[PDB]
């Protein structure tokens, strides 16, 4: 009896300390997905607005060479 | 000891805030400056009402409390306001830009730049009891930071505090106040990530409280203030069995045993009486049977459902003033053999009582008629089930054509965390269902 | 404080900044010195969305104001409330862009937007937390149509998380004759479609047959078409000036009116051009819109309406209601709650009450065919295309604007017919 009344306690522990780890987990992962995500939709619409400057760089150029 | 601690997250936590703490203070003659005369126990005590306020050596009694907002302009209303001395100014944090209706701004975006100096406060607090119970958290399914902030802040209790009970007061929309039109989106992707970090949540439907101020008090068109006066009276209710003590009085711990048949299961149903005007409550005493009737009233109710429609699993009868058992089961036994009551096959069909002799109080200038006793009815019904029904709707028009889906993906979310929160609610309208169902 | 930096681009740009500057510094009791000499305390709490404070009490416009024509900046000083603008937020050139978008968006404006990022720069730095930005341009012109969509280009790429907003005036031949303003319209709605979050669509057809029909105005001047434009931008800037729940600032309004990025244009209404029922009734009216659409040719995605005076709230919610239930086939049934409202105390200017509407409406289609057709009318016989390919630009160029342009419409044509089931 004495070691089965060890073995629930400790089992309480155990799970209780399973639900912490996951959850500091599942939250880390989830804030990490999520700054590359921001980040890469951020860095697709910079490029976006790079292609234009570089468009405009490009007919800026083909105007001076027509005389 | 036991004490407990408020958390008041964006507009709706912080306004209803506002209005509980003003009513606490009224309830155990705490001043807008924190003296409270008759507590003769100078800088500490173990009283009652010590489960919410603590006590500085000057005889200031402080809120357990801390008021979180995104953007600064309701905090500084209870910064310049009636009770600023109240709180210590590091209770009351704010940032700069609100989530702008967008659960993903306020869990991450700019949730996440504030998170760990709310946490610190938190702590701060918790440090300064003797045997924490637990937490109470304040907020809107709806809005921003209501939502997304208080998930994230859900999720990060969980670490800190381990299984330390977590309640929630949840302000589920309303089209008559409601400020956004992703509110369906919000509700569901915070509900979906709060429901393991939660033990209990009273959910208070926006358009039954504004319903109730319209049809019982005559408020043509009612404010924020208006609903959340009724709000407090409600929130006081099932918080006076921790802050009084008396002896018939029952823990709200007690009552959740009753509650919570399974964890995900944590959803009760209130209904509060007496609500009535001035006018109308002059010459007119309701007995306890009145009130004890009202409750089965479904126009009483804080969320719009019909409990004769559905079961109960659970039903708790919260009392205050001037009420004795004898006329409470006299009143019971009366509604036992007149109403609409159907119990799951697997629950008793009791129902749980406990009385608090300390009568309602109102405050200066509002709606309500001073009462002798009142009664907060606290039921565990298959039922709440609909207003779970009626969102997911909501969110599932929307989200077949993906309206409004970019902003919440221009933030870093994925729409695989919309479809597996949408899922998680699926499931529960389907956990509600099995429950109503006989055993084999 | 959430700022929100202003700018005023071209002739019409400047004219139309000019009127809103003189009709939001009435409403919140502002002099033409910069005082404060009102009355009422809510006219200061939101102050700081348009407005730095310098010490002696003195309130100056967050306002940039540029124009390739050195003239119309002669003309906005010597204006009232000329004496308010900044010295230094005047950016000027000398060669005009001679109606030409290449000119604004490629060359002459391109000479001119570093000296402008510095302004927008300086203004932004001083700023608590930044909202984003509000541009007044046409997109008829050259400078407004072609340096206003290359700012908002460049700003973005410095602010990217920040919201561009657009009062866009489209143009017509009722008000118009220059022949090549549908090439500058398609060509800025080209832009306007990839690179702001919200265009409210000023229709110079629609404020032409306003002075005209309804106000009855035989030949009506600029200034009777800005009157219109001054009351409209007023109501629709009333939610982010005032305290209040609703639409509060930029992104909280880009929200409720934008559930697909690209379907970002707004058709304004007003009322008057009174009772709660009236108004109501008149700013759901097709002869109210400042956009030549007839809501009743397509669906509301989102509307957003602002009632201005003393008036029953309750009364306003019941008739709110009451047009959704009467006009509901006219609401998409996939977004529930789609129509919001906001009351506001305070009246405008000579009005006991008022009512401003901002619909997103797939009827709006109705003004980009008007333009693709103008449009294809040139294009097909390559008419003054020389005025562009003289700068450098290609034909391809122009392909992509006008089909980019049919893109936006189909959409709003796939939205339209899209149900529940
Ligand atoms: N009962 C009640 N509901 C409120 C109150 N304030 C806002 N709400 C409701 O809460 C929802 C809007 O969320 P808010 O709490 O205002 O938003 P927030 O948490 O401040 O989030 P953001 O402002 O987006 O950062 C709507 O359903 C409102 O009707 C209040 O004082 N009382
Ligand atoms: N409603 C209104 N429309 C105007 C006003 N001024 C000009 N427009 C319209 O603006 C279009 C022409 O653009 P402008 O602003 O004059 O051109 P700009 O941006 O100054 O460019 P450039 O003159 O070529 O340097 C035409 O469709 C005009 O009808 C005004 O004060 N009110
Ligand atoms: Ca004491
Ligand atoms: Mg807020
Ligand atoms: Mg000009």
């Amino acid at each position: 009896k004495r070691e089965h009344e060890r073995e629930v306690i400790q089992k309480a522990i155990e799970e209780n300390n399973n639900f912490i780890k996951m959850a500091k987990e599942k939250l880390a992962q989830k804030m990490e997905s999520n700054k590359e995500n921001r980040e890469a939709h951020l860095a697709a619409m910079l490029e976006r607005l790079q292609e234009k400057d570089k468009h405009a760089e490009e007919v800026r150029k083909n105007k001076e060479l027509k005389e | 000891m036991r004490e407990c601690i408020s958390i008041h997250v964006g507009q709706a936590g912080v306004q209803i805030g506002n209005a509980c703490w003003e009513l606490y203070c009224l309830e155990h003659g705490i001043q807008p400056d924190g003296q409270m005369p008759s507590d003769k126990t100078i800088g500490g005590g173990d009283d009652s009402f010590n489960t919410f306020f603590s006590e500085t050596g000057a005889g200031k009694h402080v809120p357990r409390a801390v008021f979180v907002d995104l953007e600064p302009t309701v905090i500084d209303e209870v910064r310049t306001g009636t009770y600023r001395q109240l709180f210590h100014p590091e209770q009351l944090i704010t940032g700069k830009e609100d989530a702008a209706n967008n659960y993903a701004r306020g869990h991450y975006t700019i949730g996440k730049e504030i998170i760990d100096l709310v946490l610190d406060r938190i702590r701060k607090l918790a440090d300064q009891c003797t045997g924490l119970q637990g937490f109470l958290v304040f907020h809107s399914f709806g809005g921003g930071t209501g939502s997304g902030f208080t998930s994230l802040l859900m999720e990060r209790l969980s670490v800190d505090y381990g299984k330390k009970s977590k309640l929630e007061f949840s302000i589920y929309p309303a089209p008559q106040v409601s400020t956004a039109v992703v509110e369906p989106y919000n509700s569901i992707l915070t509900t979906h990530t709060t429901l393991e970090h939660s033990d209990c949540a009273f959910m208070v439907d926006n358009e039954a409280i504004y319903d109730i101020c319209r049809r019982n008090l005559d408020i043509e068109r009612p404010t924020y203030t208006n609903l959340n006066r009724l709000i407090s009276q409600i929130v006081s209710s099932i918080t006076a069995s921790l802050r009084f003590d008396g002896a018939l009085n029952v823990d709200l711990t007690e009552f959740q045993t009753n509650l919570v048949p399974y964890p995900r299961i944590h959803f009760p149903l209130a209904t509060y009486a007496p609500v009535i005007s001035a006018e109308k409550a002059y010459h007119e005493q309701l007995s306890v049977a009145e009130i004890t009737n009202a409750c089965f009233e479904p126009a009483n109710q804080m969320v719009k459902c019909d409990p004769r429609h559905g079961k109960y699993m659970a039903c708790c009868l919260l009392y205050r003033g001037d009420v004795v058992p004898k006329d409470v089961n006299a009143a019971i036994a009366t509604i036992k053999t007149k109403r609409s009551i159907q119990f799951v096959d697997w629950c008793p069909t009791g129902f749980k009582v406990g009385i608090n002799y300390q009568p309602p109080t109102v405050v200066p200038g509002g709606d309500l008629a001073k009462v002798q006793r009142a009664v907060c009815m606290l039921s565990n019904t298959t039922a709440i089930a609909e207003a779970w029904a009626r969102l997911d709707h909501k969110f599932d028009l929307m989200y077949a054509k993906r309206a409004f889906v970019h902003w919440y993906v221009g933030e870093g979310m994925e729409e695989g965390e919309f479809s597996e929160a949408r899922e998680d609610m699926a499931a529960l309208e389907k956990d509600y269902e099995e429950v109503g169902v006989d055993s084999v | 404080m959430r700022e929100i930096v202003h700018i005023q681009a071209g002739q019409c740009g400047n004219q139309i900044g000019a009127k809103f500057w003189e009709v939001i510094s009435d409403e919140h009791g502002i002099d033409p010195t910069g005082s404060y000499h009102g009355d009422s305390d809510l006219q200061l709490e939101r102050i700081n969305v348009y407005y730095n404070e310098a010490t002696g009490n003195k309130y100056v416009p967050r306002a940039i104001l540029v124009d390739l024509e050195p003239g119309t900046m002669d003309s906005v000083r010597s204006g009232p409330f000329g004496q308010i603008f900044r010295p230094d937020n005047f950016v000027f050139g000398q060669s005009g862009a001679g109606n030409n978008w290449a000119k604004g968006h490629y060359t002459e404006g391109a000479e001119l937007v570093d000296s402008v990022l510095d302004v927008v720069r300086k203004e932004s730095e001083s700023c608590d937390c930044l909202q984003g930005f509000q541009l007044t341009h046409s997109l008829g012109g050259g400078t407004g149509s072609g340096m206003g969509t290359l700012l908002i280009s460049k700003i973005r790429e410095e602010y990217p998380d920040r919201i561009m907003n657009t009062f866009s005036v489209m143009p017509s031949p009722k008000v118009s004759d220059t022949v090549v303003e549908p090439y500058n319209a398609t060509l800025s709605v080209h832009q306007l479609v990839e690179n702001t979050d919200e265009t409210y669509c000023i229709d110079n057809e629609a404020l032409y047959d306003i002075c005209f029909r309804t106000l009855k105005l035989t030949t009506p001047t600029y200034g009777d078409l800005n009157h219109l434009v001054s009351a409209t931008m007023s109501g629709v800037t009333t939610c982010l000036r005032f305290p209040g729940q609703l639409n509060a600032d930029l992104r909280k309004l880009a929200v409720n009116m934008v559930p697909f990025p690209r379907l970002h244009f707004f058709m304004p209404g007003f009322a008057p051009l009174l009772t709660v029922p009236e108004l109501t009734q008149q700013m759901f009216d097709s002869k109210n819109m400042m956009a030549a659409c007839d809501p009743r040719h397509g669906r509301y995605l989102t509307v957003a309406a602002i009632f201005r005076g003393r008036m029953s709230m309750k009364e306003v919610d019941e008739q709110m209601l009451n047009v959704q239930n009467k006009n509901s086939s006219y609401f998409v049934e996939w977004i529930p709650n789609n129509v919001k409202t906001a009351v506001c105390d305070i009246p405008p200017r000579g009005l006991k009450m008022s009512a401003t509407f901002i619909g997103n409406s797939t009827a709006i289609q109705e003004l980009f065919k008007r333009i693709s057709e103008q449009f294809t009318a040139m294009f097909r016989r390559k008419a003054f295309l020389h005025w562009y390919t003289g700068e450098g630009m290609d034909e391809m160029e122009f392909t992509e604007a006008e089909s980019n342009m049919n893109d936006l419409v189909s959409e709003y044509q796939q939205y339209q017919d899209a149900t529940a089931d």
